[PDB]
């Protein structure tokens, strides 16, 4: 009864739930767990979602049999729910096929909406440049607003809601590609509960129609002011980027971990600093990502200034004697810090300005996912950032380097919740990322688990003295 | 000697159609029921004259396994002409033809000649896909079709030569 | 031992798997500059 | 296209075909094999369809796909071939289940038949006599006459025909065991085709009931002239054992063995004797048997006559100057030279003159078919049995072991066609006789197929000898 | 499963093996 | 005791006694052979001398340490022995090493002799043509004549002997390649014991120089009459051709099964010819063969006579109503089926009339075998050969198909002494003919141990038409 | 060679399934003979 | 199968095994 007895103990969380799920073989284990999933708060078990389905698909039919109550379970109370499932077990598999036809088996809306924008993506390949592009979306997402409002939301939002309104006009797309992703704005009213509530019904409609850099304040000011529905209380704004022909399943696998290490990080008293942004993915094809705010990359933000980093920073804080100055390069050290110790664990590579974005509050974040792990250049600190920082006598870089240490140490004594995240996702995976045998072996080592301080100290120096050769 | 052109063509296919022996009964007239996975892609050729030209067909066979299919995708450049085989006796061959042609779609020319073909047709008693619904789909969406047996040699001239010759056409002007 | 024999196994099929893509990767090399190598006579 | 030079040449037979199917792991050369099965004859297949049956259960679902198509197209031309494949697809199963119900969808008036049959067989078990258990039988069996004629038949019938009537008075019980088996005799009438005739026309009816000892044809007689439908030239007389609670595979397996051991040495020219009777698995618990008529135990021809068997011969047949004797002695050598390689070679064991029987012709048939091969006393030669042969130095007896001798060289020569037929069956099996890991590597150790004749010779006295010492 | 399934298995993932190496001596020997 | 019973009968012969020592894994059997292996006649072991060893080397401990003792038993008995023994667990390690060593711990004149005769082969490298080649080496062949009579001897002789003189002008070298054969002739007298007898005297020696095309006796005559030692009962002439850089183990396995076959012909009753010719390996770079004699290449006999083959024959022998004639076709007829059923079975290829000999009595006889079996053009029946044998419709030509058939149906009935042969020495080889994983499976497959004589009659007429199409 | 190591592990199952068995056998006639002996105290 | 679970396969065979042994064992001795 000793393992009976830590099952029933406070320590008994989905973390531990879903480790044993995993590696227990006895069908006693894996029943008592798939009952004991429904004791669990909903959120807590949502973030793993992509780790069950993932199991499901790909394991002993035992397996997949006790996961599946819960789930449908979940996916009868929240049609959401059942959304990313359908999405997911879809995505996944490429077992799978009989499960999601029976969640599917109403919510044609939300699909429809979803394949419409998907389409529109799609046609823009024949437009060779940004501008004209940007033209065709624009007039042709005007159309969506002639379905709405219905029974219609986006999954990437932080609340329970319903989609009223586009305002087309600011929509954008992002480069010159051949299937090049855009991004939109869209409006909504607040729930307290979807499922059974409203539709709200139509406004009609009747400057806010032009689009320029501003911040994002200014523009929800904009687009509300001009907005049929913008006086209401109940109103927000949310933004998407759509990608009609980009896989994002190594983009939501980064996500997890992200997010992870960001907990680890509030957990243990580490004011590192980083931003994970929200994915959806749609198909093995398709997705949507929520983006940063007030952010553009460091490669634009230098060709559009014409500046120096650091006199970029000036123009836009203030002298380094000013609040906002220090307060934004403490910002940047802690995002970089962060960032750092994310890019060496998950040996992210293709490393440049136009994978970097910078907000408006001094905070660095990295972005295009694509080549990490074991797939087939690194993390780099330019003196023009180590500028920014003070230099290599600053105290706030000297910062840069406890932080580091500090972060890793913080990182080692939580490994388990990291590699399950990874070691769970890479079981029927054809994905890039995991073309080695040796993934998780080689992500291991990173932590260093062996190491005294003293040992990662060094480790860290190396880490860094190796981030600025070049 | 010379010829007046060269055409790249390509098999693609479901893993286990037959694509190999469609291709050594083709250009050595050899088959064989012991089959030898193809790894990544194979290389074969062979002349024909059309309308009294010499055309030299280089043929790509591919495999349908999809542990390959991030460098088969490669080769689909610039070919002419892919022969989209299915087994006659496994039905699932024949559904999965749909995700086949996406594939061309995304990795290949858009204006390519296709041609749809049914293998094993010596197989008669063990047909899971009728000739009349194939056919039906052939057109449907604007591919030419024809049923083989690599093993008993029918039709395998002729699949190659009516490719090669409806290619020849569509060159000009 | 069966922990040796397990080790022994998973050990003969990575270096295949690395064989076969050290090879696909000479392979792809070949059909991107002399592709004529590669014929069946 | 050496292989398929040889598929396509005379030389491909059934046997080979299956031989190829069971070993390839190419599944172009099943698929190939389950096309061509259609090319052979029924008959001859027929005899195979334990193996094929066995085998889709049992392999890998390839090899399954491959054989489904003709078995589908066998069953749909013939109920009784559907019929076979329903009773061995349940009795080879404790994927069998799902193709079972698929055939199954008609049969009822066989099937409730049957069970009737099976059903009273198994409430004799209360009745602690022969006699008792016999009345209970003969007076049950006459109420299954209500149901005839119907669409039923007896598998085990040489010819195609329908069920007419029951001499339930003639039938009788065999011994005073627990579930006890019971002989009955069965009126039916021939036809070209039962799939497309008839169900002939009930006929009411109305000395012949009273049961003796006599012999086949004096009681095809009496039953006759008893019955209604007696007068009909197309009117015949069948016989089975039921047997409703004993597994009967093992009787099944070595019956094939018999069969084609019987055929080996017609095709050879070596006159050896023996019978394979008839099996009909019906469930893994029951089924039937086609007996010898004309036959009894040689136990008790020697309790009800009180005679030395060789008195038994002589009072039967004649004086050993008759013709009658001499050939009598004839069938009797042939057939103990038949059995004693057959015992040999299937380790046949348990062997007592209960299970040992003597045809009106003087051959003898061994019977109980439990404790073969692996399964945990052998073939006796009693001097009483050299005393019927005319002794050691009897030129008959000398002729046995060249028989002997003669049917173990044919056997060496078509050793692959037995083996087939055992290992094939041995396959998902978990019966008696394959409890060893070594049943099949034994078996061919037994062929000595590295032998010369003269050492074959040697191993037929060592065989012979060793019969004799008990 | 049966031990005739084990050694199935065994000899396909060998003969794929042995397969493959002959595969590769054969682009080999053309590069040579 | 039944396993014991069987080793202490007559049935255990060598063959037997190895089939066990290879496939039994029980160390108590082993043992128990590698005693009775000293119970065996020499003769009927030494055949088996290199499956003995190449399982010594390759194998388990066990089985090596079994075996040694009868092996070191015999190598202190013969110094031939030893020899053969040392050259062979040379050749076939490239375990072994300590016990050769221990076997050469003497053989110092026969070992230095052989290291010549390859010396000097290895030096015609730098002569580019045949002539030079020749002339270089009959000079030099002279010199070691000065070294004789000494302990040396050539173990591909019948008998034992010593060797006394080298009639130098006689030798010849075979071709124009790099690293050539040549052929030789030596003089020995022959002994009753090698080990316990003489080393006969010097006799200095003073036409018979001149070399030209006669047959072998009458080479004999001009040798031995110029000879010093030419007047004695005791002398005898023998042959070799020198292999310096050409392997031989192949060849060594082919001799094998030829003599294996031979045998099998013999003691069934199959008058088909073929011709055994003795290999000596020296290293897996070097050895000897015993050619035939009064023997030359089809190809060659062609160029020289400029007749067809036809033409040839009744010139040689006379018109075909002679004896001489019709006795020599058939030697034709009995020695072609013979050696096509070699190459089916063997799968022999690179079949050419340089590879293919005619002797003086009409037999032919094949000789190269590098590509065999798994290796990677077969036999082929030109009509020029069926016109020697009389034409389709000859008599002869039926009865060369009666005689493939006959021949077919003995190897058939002895199948496991062929294969066992091939079988054993597979093991730790890495010869060409052992490149497949299937080379025993596909040779069993070509006895078609299922088949009808019927059957066998069409794979005959398949072969024999397969044979003429080219 | 993979040959002899299927070998070795081939037969170091068939021993075990035999030693099961020899196991089961004893086992079966306690069972019917005395089974207070397999009592758990 | 991956062989990961054909060593999962093996590794849950031999618990048994050595299992079986250790009751053996347990029954012997009380034998003794
Ligand atoms: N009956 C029949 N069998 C065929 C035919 N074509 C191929 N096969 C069989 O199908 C099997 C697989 O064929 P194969 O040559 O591997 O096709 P493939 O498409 O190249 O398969 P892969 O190379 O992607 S592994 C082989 O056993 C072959 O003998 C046909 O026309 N008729
Ligand atoms: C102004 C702005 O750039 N906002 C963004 N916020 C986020 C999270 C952005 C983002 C993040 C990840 C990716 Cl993958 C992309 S992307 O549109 O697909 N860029 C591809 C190569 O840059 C965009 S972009
Ligand atoms: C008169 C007579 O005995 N006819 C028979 N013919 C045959 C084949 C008989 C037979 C054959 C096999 C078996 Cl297994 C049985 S049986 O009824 O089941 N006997 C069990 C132990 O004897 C009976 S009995
Ligand atoms: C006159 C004559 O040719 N006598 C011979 N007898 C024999 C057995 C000869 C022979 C047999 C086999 C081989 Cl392998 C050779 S050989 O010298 O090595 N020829 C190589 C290609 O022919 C020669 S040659």
């Amino acid at each position: 009864s000793w393992l009976l007895r830590l099952f029933e103990s406070k320590l008994f969380d989905i973390s531990m739930a879903i480790s044993y799920l995993y590696n227990s073989k006895e069908p006693g284990v894996q029943a008592y767990i798939g009952n004991r999933l429904f004791c669990f708060r909903n959120e807590d078990v949502d973030f793993y979602l992509p780790q069950l389905l993932n199991m499901y698909i790909h394991m002993d039919e035992d397996v997949g049999d006790a996961i599946k109550p819960y789930i449908v379970h979940r996916c009868r109370q929240s049609i959401n729910f059942s959304l990313q499932c359908a999405l997911l077990l879809g995505a996944y598999s490429s077992r799978g096929t009989k499960l999601r036809k029976l969640i599917l088996s109403r919510l044609a809306p939300e699909r429809e909406f979803i394949k419409s924008l998907m389409a529109i993506g799609k046609r823009l390949a024949t437009l060779p440049t940004k501008e004209q592009k940007t033209q065709r979306l624009i007039s042709e997402l005007s159309l969506l607003n002639h379905k709405l409002p219905a029974r219609v939301w986006l999954p990437t939002a932080g609340f329970d809601h319903h989609v009223v309104r586009v305002p087309h006009t600011q929509a954008v797309v992002l480069n010159s590609k051949d299937k090049a992703p855009y991004l939109i704005y869209v409006e909504v009213l607040e729930c307290e509960n979807f499922d059974t509530t409203s539709v709200p019904a139509r406004i009609p409609e009747n400057p806010s129609a032009v689009a320029l850099k501003e911040p994002w304040q200014e523009k929800v000011r904009r687009i509300r002011e001009g907005s049929p529905y913008g006086h209401l209380p109940n109103w927000r704004l949310l933004s998407v980027i759509v990608k009609c022909g980009d896989d994002l399943r190594q983009e939501l696998l980064a996500f997890q971990v992200l997010k992870q290490l960001q907990s680890i990080w509030e957990q243990e008293r580490v004011p590192l600093w980083i931003k994970p942004y929200k994915i959806l993915v749609i198909s093995a094809d398709s997705g949507m990502i929520e983006p940063v705010v007030n952010a553009v990359s460091i490669h634009q933000v230098k060709k559009q200034s014409q500046l120096s980093l650091l006199d970029y920073f000036l123009q836009e804080h203030g002298s380094y004697t000013t609040e906002a100055f220090l307060s934004a390069q403490r910002n940047f050290v802690q995002s970089c810090a962060g960032y750092c110790l994310v890019c060496y664990l998950l040996q992210v590579k293709d490393r440049h300005n136009g994978n970097i974005l910078l907000d408006a509050e001094g905070h660095i974040i990295h972005i295009d996912f694509g080549f990490i792990l074991s797939s087939s250049s690194a993390f780099k600190l330019t003196t023009e950032f180590v500028d920014v920082m003070g230099g290599l006598d600053g105290d706030m870089f000297n910062y840069y380097k406890m932080l580091m240490l500090q972060g890793l140490i913080a990182a080692r004594k939580h490994m388990d919740k990291v590699v399950q995240i990874v070691e769970i996702m890479q079981q029927g995976s054809q994905l890039p990322c995991f073309h080695g045998s040796s993934t998780i072996r080689n992500l291991k080592e990173r932590f260093h688990m062996s190491m005294t301080e003293e040992q990662l100290q060094l480790l860290v120096e190396q880490m860094v003295d190796g981030s600025m050769r070049s | 000697d010379e010829y007046d052109y060269l055409f790249k063509v390509v098999l693609i296919g479901d893993s286990g159609v037959g694509k190999s022996n469609l291709l050594s009964r083709f250009t050595r007239n050899e088959f064989n029921l012991e089959s030898k996975s193809t790894i990544g892609v194979e290389f074969a050729t062979r002349s024909i004259q059309v309308d009294g030209k010499t055309i030299k067909a280089q043929i790509w066979d591919t495999a349908g396994l999809e542990r390959y299919r991030a460098i088969t995708s490669a080769y689909y450049r610039g070919a002419v002409g892919a022969l989209l085989v299915y087994d006659i006796a496994k039905h699932l061959t024949y559904e999965n033809v749909e995700r086949w042609l996406k594939e061309l779609r995304d990795h290949a020319d858009s204006n390519i000649v296709i041609m749809l073909v049914g293998n094993k047709s010596d197989l008669r008693h063990l047909r899971a896909v009728p000739t009349d619904e194939a056919r039906a789909f052939a057109e449907k969406n604007g591919l030419s079709f024809i049923e083989t047996s690599a093993l008993d040699s029918t039709n395998v001239e002729a699949a190659f030569q009516t490719i090669l010759t409806e290619i020849y056409r569509i060159v000009s002007q | 031992s069966r922990d040796e024999l397990m080790e022994a196994i998973q050990k003969q099929e990575e270096i295949n798997f690395r064989l076969q893509d050290y090879i696909d990767r000479i392979i792809v090399a070949i059909m991107e500059t002399n592709p004529s190598i590669l014929e069946v006579k």
